[PDB]
Formats: C-alpha cells, structure tokens, sequence
C-alpha cells in the first residue's frame, strides 16, 4: 500500500464530501454548501464561456472544471502541516501536463491535420523572418507543453518545504538563549504570511492551470 | 519541530473564525433572501395575473 | 459602429453631424492625432492646423482654429470648433505676410496686446504650414 | 505662448484664433457674415453694489 | 442519491484518454529503460 | 572535493536573486492596478482576479528560482 | 521508485473524475438552474 | 574531477537569474493590459488573447535559460 | 572544511540584495497611490487596503531572498 | 587540465542570460501594442503584422545569445 | 581560519548595497509625491502621513539589508 | 598555455551579452512606433523606413559584441 | 593571513556601490520638482523643504553604505 | 605577498561604478529641465538655478564613488 | 605572466558589452525621433539633421569601450 493512492481515495471521499451531505433532499433554496459550488461553477462557465468563445464551448466545459478541481482539492489537504506533499510530485504533475498536451495536438491533428499545421504562421510577415516565425514558434510549442506542469507543482513543493525548514528556523530560534522568547513574535507572523501565500499557491496556481489549458484549448480546437 | 506549524494553523483558523466566517455568513444571507425574495414575488406575481 | 459618427460643429455652420466617416486627422494638444472608427472616449483641447477628414470617400483638408475633439462613448467623435477652410484657396500669402509683419510690430506693445499679438504670429505661421 | 497667465481665455484664445483665420481670408471670400462676424460692438459696463458705474468701453 | 445522466465522454474525451494510454506506454519505456538510476 | 559542496552553496546564492525579477514586477502589476483604478473606479471588479492572475505568473518566476537553488541546496 | 504506482492510480482517478464529475456533478446544479429559470418564467 | 562538477554547479548557478526581467516583463505586459482595459474596456476580450500570447513569449524569452541551469545539472 | 563555512557566509552575502526589488518595489506601488488618491481624492480608502494588498505580498518575495541568506548562514 | 572543460560550463552559464533583456524587450513590443491598440482599437491589423515584425526581428539577437552558449557547451 | 573573517568582511561587502533599490524606490515615493502635489495641492498632508509611513516601512527593507550585513560582520 | 584556452572560452563567455543593448533597444524604437502610430496612423510611412533605417545602426552596435567573442574563441 | 587585510579593502570596495542608488535617486527627487513646479508654478518652496528632507534620508542611504565602506577600510 | 595591493587596485575598481547611473540621473534631471522649461517656458529662471543646485549637491555624492577609488589607490 | 595575456584576453572580455551603452541609447533617440514626427510631422526635418546628430556623440562612447578593449587586446 502507498499513502500517495490512500491520499487520493481520501480526496475522492472529500469529492463524496462536497455534494451529498451539502444538498440537503434536493432543495431549491441553494444551502450555504452549495453556494460555494454554485459560486466555482459560474467562474468556470463565465471563464471558458469568453475564453475559448465557441459555438463547441460548454463541450469541454467539464474538462476544464475537473482539471480544475483536482488541484483546487489536493492543496487544500497538504495544507495541514502533518501531512506528505500531495501535487508536489513533479513527475505527476508534469506527466497530466504532457496527457493534456498530446490530447490537444490529438484533438488538432483529428479536427484539422494538415491545415493544424497552419498555426505556425500567426500573421503576414516579409519573407527574411517567415520561416524563423515557425521556428519560435515550435521553439514554444513545446514551451506551451512544459511549463504550465513545471509551474504548478515546483510552486508547492517550494512552498511547504519553506514551512519545514522555517518550522527550523523556529528549530533554530527558539533554541538558543532565553531572550529569543523576546521579540520573538515576528517569526509567528511571518509563518502566518507564508500560510497566506500557501492558500493563494494552490487556489490561485490552480486556476492560472485552468486559464493555461482553457487559452490551450482554443489553441488547439480553433486554427487562430 | 512540526507542531510550530499546527500553532501557526490554530492562530491562522482563530482568526478565520475571528474575520472570515461572518463575512460569508452575511453573503450566504444576503444570497439566501435575495433568492427567496425574488422566487416568492414571481409566484405571487402571476398569482396576481391569474385574479387578473 | 462601422465607421464612425462625426459631428463637426462650427458656431455658423455644423458641416458634419453624424457623418459616417472611416478617419479623422486632428492637430490637438498632444499633436497631430489620427483616429479611427473606434477609440477610447477622450477629451482634447484642438490646437489651429490642418484636419484630414478621410471617409469611405477621399480625405478632405481643411484648417482649423481650434477647439475640441470629444469621442462620445458610441464611437461619435465631435469636432467642435470655429472655422472652416477650403482646399488652399482662403488662405492668402500677401494677406498672411503683410498683417503678420505688423502683428511682429504689436507683439511689442503692452502684454494685453503683446501676448494676442503673438498667439496670431503662431496662427499665421501656422497658416504658413498650409501655404506649404 | 504664455496667454493663459499674461494673455486671454482659452475661449478668447481661440477668439484671437478665429480672427487671425478671418483676418487671413481670402477677400474675394472674405464675405459680409466674416465682417459682421468680427464686428465687436458690445459694451460692457461694471457695475457696484451701490449699482456705480464704469466706463462702457468697447470690449 | 444522484441522478445518473449519460454525459458524452466517451464520444467527446478520446484523444485525452488515447494520450494517457501512450503515456502509460512511455512510462513502461521509461521505467524499463531509466528506472535503474 | 572540499569545494564541491561550497559550490552547491555558492551556486545555490547565484541563483538567489532572480525573486528580484518577481519582486519587482508584481509591484507595478499592482500600480497598474492603482492606475486601473484611479482613472476607472468602476472596472475594477474587472481587474481585480485579471491584474491578480498577472501576479500568479510574475510571482512563479521568482519561484522558479530558489528551488532551483534549493536542488543545489539539497 | 513509484512511478509506476503514482502514474498509474494517478490516471484511474483522473478518468475516474473525468466521468464522475460530468455524468454527475455539473447537471446536478444545471437542473438547480433550469429549475429556478423555469419557476421564474413561469 | 571534483572541481568539473562544482564548475557545473556555480554555472547552473549563473544560469538561473535570466528569468529575472522576464518575471519583470510578463508583468509589464500585464500592466499594460490593466491600462488596457481601464482605458479601454470594450477591447477587454480582444487584447486579452494576444496578450496572453504575448505572455507566453515573454516567457518564452526567459526560460529556456532556466532548463540550461537543468541540464547543466545534470 | 576550512573553506566550507566561509563560502557559506559570502553565499549569504550574495543572497542579501535579491530584497532589492522589496526596496523598489511597494516603495513604488506606493507611488501609484499617491497619484491614486491625486488624481482620485475619494477612491484613497478604496485604495489602500487593496493597495496594503499592493503591500504584503509585494514585499515577501524579498523575505525569501535573505532567508536563504538566513539559512546558508547557519545551516 | 581539468579547468578546460569545468570553464566552458560557467562560460555557458553566463552566456546564456542575454534573453533576460529579451524578457524585457519584447515585453513592450507586447506592452505598448496594448496600450497602443486599446488607445485605438481598429489599428490592429495595422500594427498586428508590424509589431510580429517588431517582436521577431527584435527577439532573434538574444537568441544568439544561448547559441554562443551552445557551442560552448559542445 | 584566516580565509573565513576576510570572507565574513566581503559578505558583509557584497550585503551592503541592497540600499541601491531602497534609495531608488524611496526617491520614487517622494517624486510621485511631488506629482502628486503639484496636481493637487489641496491634498497634501493627509497623503503625506501616508506617503511617509510607506517611505518608513519601505525602506525599512533596506535597514534590514545593511543590519544583516552589521551581524554578518559580527 | 594550458589555461589560456580555457580563458578565452570564458572571455567569449563575458564578451557575448552586448547584444543585450540591442535584446531591449531597438524593441524599445518598435514599441516608440506602435504608439508612434496608435495615436497617428497616417504618419506610419512617413517614419517607418526612416525608423527601420534607426533600427540597423543600433542594433549592429550589439552585434560588435558577439563578433568579439568569435575572435575570442578563434 | 595576507588575504585578510586585502578582503577588508576589496569588501570596502564592493560595499561603494550602494550609493549609487542615492546617487540617482536624490537627482530624481529634484527632478520631479522640476517638473511639478514647471506643472505647477503656485507651490514651489512649501514642497521644497519636503523635496530636500527626501533628498537628505534619500542620500543617508549612500552615506549608510560608505560609511560602512569606511568602517571596513581600517 | 603581493596580493594585498593588487587587491586595493582591483578595489579601486570596485569602488568605480557606483556614479554611473548617478551620471544618468542628473542627466535625466536635464531631461526633466527640458520637461521643465520646453513644456514650461515661463519656469526657467525658476527652475535652472534651483535645478542645477538639484544637479550639485546630487552628483558630488557620486563622485564620493570615485574619490574612494583614490583612497584604496594611495 | 603566464596569465597576463589571457588576463588581458579576459579584461578585453569584461570591457567588450560597453556597447551596449550605445546599443540602447541611440535607440531611445530613435524612440524620440518617432515622437518627434508622430507628434510633429513638420519636425522631422527639423529634428533629422539633429537626432542623427544626437546619434553619433552618443553611440561613439560606447565605441570607445570596445576601441580599449582593443588595446586591451593587442595593447
């Protein structure tokens, strides 16, 4: 057994958690658990809705919530500070990166082909720079691909790493001489601003991944 | 050397409960009667339009 | 809208009202401005030149004496202003040169009369610009 | 140049704007509603609060 | 409990699960070609 | 062999100071922010998650640095 | 190590919620808004 | 032979700030674009996808140097 | 062993000025505000706590900076 | 003996860095099209080709730059 | 040990000129002061105590700066 | 002899980023025409061979730099 | 224990440059007075004393960092 | 035994820089004079003494940099 | 002195990026060339003669960073 995939069936118990005790007998009323989702589903369908823009829009409007959701939950249990680094495994992160990738230039090639291939060419140029466009061009594509998972998990496992090895700078400060326990109420706030950091890395990066993917997306789906 | 980092979360959490929780209290409430305003006028709304 | 509404407006008579235009070409305080049939809504102080007014049609010049140009947030832009000009032929050298040799000579009297005197040694060498 | 503090108004900054124009016109085109146009007839007089008079100069 | 509806993801999200599949592949080459480091 | 780990951490305090870069240009995200507001005070709930967002990719950079120290420090 | 372990219950929970969420999630608030939108238009 | 890899360490080192106007720039881009919209803000959803784009090419300027500091890694 | 500590300490020297955009930086956004409330007199309590926003988070990037210069210090 | 190869590495890691202004530069070339273009929103397919002219033509000297480090490198 | 208090003596020399920026923005927040002022006199000294608490608490960053290079001194 | 090579890697190393003074410059001229352009589009032609003419002896400047490398490393 | 006077003057020498921020800085102060004063030519004198009280802590930077130049001198 | 005044030359070196953007910053106080006095015509005599007093006792602080680059040279 | 030519090899390396001093600096001429003309088109050939003119005393400095680099060369 691995606590890793324990991690993940506890997320799945806390997805059980998030709707079934929140609706109370299927209620118009809209309950204070349910203005939440309510409040995640119209900043996802506002968002995708004038991002990629498509009369095709809302068909991939599920993705782009449950990409979302998985990120939002996983940095809401790592968290608690006796925890393990659940999205700080780049390896994972950045391999859903490169599924998510291949999946848009699978969606491309089958929607478009040879004509996919027209995205190199974003606008009319003089001939001296028309082929090094291209170039920069697939010198980014693969930037497109890379990054956006080599920027989500790098955030978390700076950022709880930091609230270990400053827990010793607390290991550190609170050992030496008596007079540490003067002025010594800095240290407690600053933790307090690096959890307030914490809460925006996951939220926040959880959502520049959705925005990524969603602009991805319209990359992929529409040839300009 | 961990249990540093749970005072910083009950802090943290006290405060929430200090400064966060009755803010999203009152904007449940405000949502909460805003929604049930508008849902019973429309019905006595056409109600009205049925005695019309 | 496609194209643009220009209401340009003189106290005599408003030539254009609405026209629909593609560009006007404006010297104002920041310089000589082009604008399209969108813009931001923008308030400008219209320094006396040369205005270029292209439409669907040709640009036309005129001068200008100054004024304001206004972009009504319905992408209306109203020119409001004092004189009109024709192509170049109101513009005169011998009526220009010989009252703006006698305008250098009141720039020298009393400040009230010296500043006025100056502002019309401007206009003319301005008007210099459209003797060209 | 510097009317705003030893000249005039930006109204009649313009003003003297509008008669230099004018005042460069072709006299072919100089027409009558250019010289009524420039025809500066009012007068202004101040007045008090003991409603006392000034000189009707020509403005 | 819920309403169970049959929401297109099989005739709509193939070529994302087509792409987990090749990357469970690489993966297989890649734990049997890296995996001894 | 006595250097190479003075090296990690010397090439652990080179690659410190590219937050700067972050540090810097979050500031004026946020003074464009003020000038988003100052001239517009009606268009900031607009720009109050899309002036933030440009925060979430300057402050990445600066943090896709110390841990690129922090490989060399561990 | 686990690579294999990660990648591989990392992608059954992925298609897992894929599947979940939308056959579940989403049209379970649509009928909370077709809902409202139809008592409201009468 | 213990001084080659030290040599790579403080040059993967050097090799890391190079992000560091780059994570200026994006965020100037970004205040342009919050002086885009509170100027102008029927053009919200117009300069908002070439912006982006031209987010991701000023990412594109500042980090491939950072994979240099990765390979020079290893 | 000899050599290890003292690269440490100009390691943690070097990792000192990357708090120099903490000094540029909210120093500026807090020259926005003041052309915020100049151009805006009544928008200055809209401002600020967005702007004190425009404060905390804009500084910590620098706190980073001499923490690792904190750290290679001591350890 | 063993400096010759160890100093191509940091040679490699300071050349490399030159994108660092092209994180600033063509930032602008983004920065002041918006600014530019929300200033005048049917410039765009005016400027749009002439600022990917200005971008590319403007982006490609750094690029030389990591290219010295290339060479360097190999 | 006589190669580390020399090396103490130039971290504190290489810690010392953070001040640069501090000096920077503070000369920034007391410009746009005067911008501030000169477009509004009317307002002047209740953005001021404000203006001077952000000059206090900014390059207050930069007191911190040279007082880590005081102890590294030390 | 046996470091002189080595040297001059590095030397091409250092002698490389003057490119730098064009990887922002004469981006800075495109992003001076975009303005230049937004604001006043029938004076694009008007300037936009004499500005590109300001493009080439600017930039060759920065390209000086590299060319130095080259006889550094040959 | 010849390298530790020597490291005293070369950290002396790297702890200059600090000032070089009050250097612009306190210039720049100044400078906006020029142009607010030239904006605004009502209050010149009663922001005066404010301008020369920030260039006086502005320029306390620079005295901060070469005095600490000087302290580590002798 | 021999480094030590090697050192004070190379500190000398150091200790050099630190006026550099100090002579961009009166610099930019001229182009601010110009931003006084071409917007402002009316402002000069107002402004030009005062202002080249802005472009004293700024400067001089720079060239404090300079003259510790004669004292490490004696 | 064994190293003294490469220590002038490297020197020349160190005094070659002063170009980059006129590599941006003329082009902010450049810069206010297209803000003279796109604010003034009946500047420029004002301003032409003059901001070429405010080409070369600028651009020339930097040239002399790389002309001592050459005597820093071979020199």
């Amino acid at each position: 057994l691995t606590t890793f995939s324990l991690y993940t069936i506890i997320v799945l118990l806390v997805i059980t958690s998030l709707y079934t005790l929140t609706n109370n007998n299927n209620k118009i009323i809209g309950s204070r658990w349910l203005i939440s989702q309510e409040a995640i589903y119209d900043t996802i369908m506002n968002m995708t809705k004038g991002q990629i823009g498509g009369k095709n829009w809302g068909l991939y409007f599920p993705m782009i919530f449950t990409l979302f959701m998985f990120i939002f939950i996983a940095n809401l249990i790592s968290m608690i500070p006796y925890s393990f680094a659940l999205s700080a495994h780049l390896v994972f992160i950045i391999s859903l990166s490169i599924v998510i990738w291949l999946g848009n230039t699978i969606l491309g090639l089958y929607k478009h082909g040879w004509v996919f291939f027209s995205l190199f060419v974003p606008a009319g140029t003089p001939l001296p720079l028309v082929p090094l466009l291209v170039i920069i061009e697939t010198l980014s594509y693969f930037a497109r691909a890379i990054s956006l998972g080599l920027r989500l998990g790098s955030n978390i496992l700076a950022g709880h790493l930091l609230m270990v090895i400053l827990a010793g700078l607390t290991f550190n400060f609170m050992l030496i001489n008596l007079f540490t326990l003067v002025f010594g109420f800095v240290p407690l706030a600053m933790i307090l601003a690096i959890m307030m950091l914490e809460f925006a890395i996951g939220i926040i990066q959880g959502y520049v991944w959705a925005i990524l993917t969603a602009s991805y997306l319209k990359d992929a789906v529409y040839l300009h | 050397d961990e249990s540093i980092l749970l005072l910083t979360f009950l802090g943290f959490t006290g405060l929430v409960a200090k400064y966060l929780a009755p803010a999203y209290k009152d904007f449940a409430d405000a949502r909460m009667k805003k929604v049930s305003d508008v849902l019973n006028a429309s019905r006595n709304k056409h109600v009205e339009a049925v005695k019309d | 809208s496609s194209g643009l509404k220009l209401q340009f407006a003189l106290p005599h008579e408003t030539l254009y009202s609405g026209s629909e235009v593609t560009q006007v070409n404006l010297p104002a305080k920041s310089g000589r401005i082009g604008v399209l049939a969108n813009h931001v809504p923008t308030v400008e102080q219209l320094l006396p030149g040369v205005v270029e007014v292209m439409e669907g049609s040709n640009s036309k010049k005129f001068f200008i004496s100054g004024g304001f140009a206004t972009v009504q947030p319905d992408s209306q832009l109203c020119v409001t202003a004092i004189e009109a000009f024709p192509l170049e032929s109101f513009s005169q050298e011998n009526i220009k040169n010989l009252l703006a040799e006698a305008k250098k000579n009141v720039s020298s009297s009393d400040a009230r009369e010296a500043a006025e005197a100056a502002i019309q040694v401007e206009v003319l060498e301005n008007l210099q610009s459209v003797l060209k | 140049s510097a009317w705003r503090k030893a000249g005039i108004s930006y109204a009649a900054y313009l003003n003297v704007a509008a008669q230099a124009i004018r005042s460069s016109l072709k006299t072919e085109l100089q027409t009558a509603s250019v010289l009524n146009r420039s025809q500066t007839d009012a007068f202004y007089t101040q007045y008090k609060n003991g409603t006392a008079a000034s000189e009707p100069t020509p403005i | 409990m819920l309403k169970r509806f049959p929401t297109p993801i099989l005739k709509v999200y193939w070529p994302f699960f087509v792409a987990g599949a090749a990357v469970y592949y690489g993966m297989s080459k890649a734990a049997d070609l890296s995996s001894n480091t | 062999m006595q250097l190479v780990l003075a090296a990690k951490y010397i090439g652990a305090g080179i690659s410190t100071i590219g937050l700067l870069g972050a540090g810097i240009g979050i500031a004026i995200v946020f003074a464009a922010l003020i000038n988003g507001v100052s001239r517009n005070p009606s268009i900031k709930d607009t720009v109050f998650p899309m002036a933030i967002l440009g925060f979430a990719l300057s402050e990445a950079t600066g943090l896709f640095c110390l841990m690129v120290s922090f490989l060399l420090l561990f | 190590f686990y690579f294999m372990n990660q990648l591989t219950y990392g992608f059954l929970l992925m298609i897992t919620l894929l599947i979940l969420f939308s056959q579940f999630f989403l049209p379970m608030i649509l009928r909370l808004y077709v809902s409202r939108l139809f008592i409201s238009k009468l």
